[PDB]
């Protein structure tokens, strides 16, 4: 009953059950980290069901209980170097090694953006967010 | 890239969240953390095709049964999870499949029976029982341990392959 519905980056969401005294940050750290998202790379917003403004930024240390029954959204900060991978299949003619298991890689997959290279059966261990400082 | 909407269902304490987080973040913790509603997106390569899994992890209890109804309506495939050391969670699988059939108006729904916690020695549901249940339902059975990652990819890959067959 003491819950908040929180939309999260990359079209994800969580419903948090608020323990009194906890901040928004306390309530959402795990949800973000388990999705491979750093809290330091994000901002939290209150959704405004009114025109001329879709959302209003909130302080991360805001008391969570005070927003029970509202809808919040966590978004990436402007221009953070995080994106989604762009996987392509790749045959490695020269000897190559998987970035996940360090075994030989002959037929595999490779992110065209960050260069992560891996076996098909290692793909679920590739980090969720692609880091692009190129 | 094709997106696959998956829903993880089953009784409380059977490891639905642990299985999902193992898949998403390659990580296992022993902490019990009650789920109300959690969706995750993750790219995966399955049979040489990159696809996007959109995974919904649900609460098992009757309080949220009307929420589950809506989740299940748009779900394309279902992981029905029980714990191999909890016979009640195994028999309760039947209630979740009945619930899914109600919102899908079909018996032909992509579905995998998942027997989790296979690392534990206190096993009360044996492999043969679960295969028989899965056979009577016409769906695959996969043994998993979210603790060791055993069979975790296999459960989600098998469900995607069931969805692909169904969409033929
Ligand atoms: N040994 C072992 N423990 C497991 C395994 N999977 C989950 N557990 C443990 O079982 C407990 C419940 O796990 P959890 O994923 O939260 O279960 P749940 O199905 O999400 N329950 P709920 O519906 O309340 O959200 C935790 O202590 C977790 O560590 C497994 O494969 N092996
Ligand atoms: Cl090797
Ligand atoms: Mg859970
Ligand atoms: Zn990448
Ligand atoms: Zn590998
Ligand atoms: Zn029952």
């Amino acid at each position: 009953s003491n819950t908040i519905r929180v939309f999260l980056p990359n079209k994800q969401r969580t419903v948090v059950n608020v323990r009194n005294g906890m901040s928004l940050h306390d309530c959402l750290m795990k949800a973000l980290k388990v999705r491979g998202l750093q809290p330091e790379c994000c901002a939290v917003f209150r959704l405004l069901h009114e025109h001329k403004g879709k959302k209003a930024r909130l302080d991360w240390n805001t008391d969570a209980a005070s927003l029970i029954g509202e809808e919040l959204q966590v978004d990436f900060l402007d221009h953070v170097p995080l994106t989604t991978h762009n996987f392509a299949r790749k045959t490695f003619l020269k000897l190559a090694f998987c970035d996940i298991c360090q075994k030989f890689l002959l037929n595999g997959f490779r992110c065209q953006t960050c260069g992560y290279k891996f076996h098909e059966h290692c793909s679920t261990k590739v980090p969720t967010m692609c880091v692009d400082w190129s | 890239m094709t997106e696959y909407k998956l829903v993880v269902v089953g009784a409380g304490d059977v490891g639905k969240s642990a299985l999902t987080i193992q898949l998403i973040q390659n990580h296992f913790v022993d902490e019990y953390d009650p789920t109300i509603e959690d969706s995750y997106r993750k790219q995966v390569v399955i049979d040489g095709e990159t696809c996007l899994l959109d995974i919904l992890d649900t609460a098992g209890q009757e309080e949220y049964s009307a929420m589950r109804d809506q989740y299940m309506r748009t779900g394309e495939g279902f992981l029905c999870v029980f714990a191999i050391n909890n016979t009640k969670s195994f028999e309760d699988i039947h209630h979740y499949r009945e619930q899914i059939k109600r919102v899908k108006d079909s018996e032909d729904v992509p579905m995998v029976l998942v027997g989790n916690k296979c690392d534990l020695p206190s096993r009360t549901v044996d492999t043969k029982q679960a295969q028989d249940l899965a056979r009577s339902y016409g769906i695959p059975f996969i043994e998993t341990s979210a603790k060791t990652r055993q069979g975790v990819d296999d459960a989600f890959y098998t469900l995607v392959r069931e969805i692909r067959k169904h969409k033929e």
